[PDB]
């Protein structure tokens, strides 16, 4: 991701911003804290009588 | 009132070109106007003062 944190914004206040995106991380790399782990064994097993 | 006597409106005039420069805050055109918005303002001031 190359782009700030921060939101475009825009003044209009005594004292305000005004942001109106997000930033590109905030989709790219980012903390959906949702969902959970997904843990499995790369081994598979079976009866070996045969 | 040169409706609202001019130097009062430099100001405004120089007012919305913070909002072109906030609009493109990285695209540095909108400063350099808005630099012209400062530039003569101030002139303006001091031609008032004088």
């Amino acid at each position: 991701y190359y782009g700030d944190k921060n939101n475009i914004n825009v003044v209009t206040g005594a004292g305000t911003e005004s942001p109106y995106n997000i930033p590109g991380w905030d989709l790219f790399f980012k903390a959906d804290g949702d969902y959970k782990k997904q843990i499995s064994t790369n081994v598979s097993f079976t009866d070996n009588r045969w | 009132d040169l409706q609202n006597t001019g130097i009062l409106q430099d100001l405004e005039n120089y007012n919305k070109a913070w909002n072109d420069f906030a609009s493109n805050p990285n695209e540095n055109a909108t400063k350099i106007a808005l630099v012209k918005a400062s530039q003569t303002l101030t002139e303006s001031v001091n031609n008032t003062f004088a």
